[PDB]
C-alpha cells in the first residue's frame, strides 16, 4: 500500500505504508527522504489535521490517498 | 472521472517519479492539490543549449478522454523557443496535437518536451517573432534565449551586452520584464524598443 504526499507547490512524494503505521512513522518516513524534522511537519487529510498518535486507518487513509504536508516557518 | 483515466494517470505519475530521469533531476511531477486532473510538470535544460541550468514549471491537464488525448501542456516559466509562444507558453509539438499515442506517457512527454529544447523546428513554429530571429540571426536567439532562461529559469548570468541595454531602459522608468520582452523581440534595436515601450 502506497500514498502521495504533498505540499502542493513544489513537493511531492510517495511512500511505503502499512495501515497499521503512525502518523508519527509516517513524518519520520517524510524526514527520511526529504530531511525534513517532524516537529516541522503538519499533514493534514481531507481539511482535518492528522495527530502522531493515530494510524492511517483511524483516519480511513487508502491506498493512493494524497496528504498535505505544510512545513510551519520552523 | 473514467477509471481508464484516473488508474493511467495514477500509474504514470508514480513511474515518473520513479523514474531515472527523475533521479538526475532532468524531469520531475508535482501535485497541485488532491486531484489527479491538473499536474505541474518540470522539466531541465538540456546541455549545450541556451537553456542549460535552467529548469521550466510545466501546467499539465489530464483531459477526461485520457489516454484517447493527448494531456494540455504549457509552459509556465517564460521561454524564448521557436516552438512555445514567448508570451503564453503555448506549446507547438506533433505529440500533443495529432500524433499522440495512447501508449505515450507523462514520464514520456516530458522527455519529448526536454528534446523539443534542444532540437527546435522553426518551420513548425509557434512564436513568428522567435522563429524568424532564430533563422534570421541565429546567435542572437541564442543570447537572448540564455538571457530568457537566466532572468526566467534560474540559469546563470548571460550576455552582460543585453543586460546593459535592459539597464538604460529600466532607468526610464519602464518595466523591466516589459523592457526585457520589448528588447527581445525588436532584436536588440534599442530605438524601436523604445518606440514599443512607450504605448504602455
Amino acid at each position: 500500500m502506497q500514498i502521495f504526499v504533498s505540499t502542493f507547490v513544489g513537493l511531492t512524494i510517495m511512500l511505503e505504508v502499512e495501515p497499521s503505521d503512525t502518523i508519527e512513522n509516517v513524518k519520520a518516513k517524510i524526514q527520511d527522504k526529504e530531511g525534513i524534522p517532524p516537529d516541522q511537519q503538519r499533514l493534514i487529510f481531507a481539511g482535518k489535521q492528522l495527530e502522531d498518535g493515530r494510524t492511517l486507518s483511524d483516519y480511513n487513509i487508502q491506498n493512493d490517498s494524497i496528504l498535505r504536508l505544510v512545513i510551519r516557518l520552523r | 472521472a473514467a477509471n481508464i483515466a484516473v488508474q493511467r494517470i495514477k500509474r504514470e505519475f508514480k513511474e515518473v517519479l520513479k523514474s531515472e530521469e527523475t533521479s538526475k533531476n532532468q524531469i520531475k511531477v508535482d501535485l497541485v492539490d488532491e486531484n489527479f486532473t491538473e499536474l505541474r510538470g518540470e522539466i531541465a535544460g538540456p546541455p549545450d543549449t541556451p537553456y542549460e541550468g535552467g529548469r521550466y514549471q510545466l501546467e499539465i491537464k489530464i483531459p477526461e478522454t485520457y489516454p484517447f488525448n493527448p494531456p494540455k501542456v504549457r509552459f509556465i516559466t517564460k521561454i524564448w523557443h521557436p516552438n512555445i509562444s514567448s508570451v503564453t507558453g503555448a506549446i507547438c509539438l506533433d505529440i500533443l496535437k495529432d500524433q499522440w499515442a495512447a501508449a505515450m506517457t507523462l514520464r514520456t512527454v516530458l522527455l519529448s518536451l526536454q528534446a523539443l529544447l534542444a532540437a527546435a523546428e522553426p518551420d513548425d513554429p509557434q512564436d513568428a517573432v522567435v522563429a524568424n530571429q532564430y533563422k534570421q540571426n541565429p546567435e542572437m536567439f541564442k543570447q537572448t534565449a540564455r538571457l530568457w532562461a537566466h532572468v526566467y529559469a534560474g540559469a546563470p548570468v548571460s550576455s552582460p551586452e543585453y543586460t546593459k541595454k535592459i539597464e538604460n531602459l529600466c532607468a526610464m522608468g519602464f518595466d523591466r520584464n516589459a523592457v526585457i520582452v520589448a528588447l527581445s523581440s525588436k532584436s536588440w534595436d534599442v530605438e524601436t524598443a523604445t518606440e514599443l515601450l512607450l504605448s504602455n
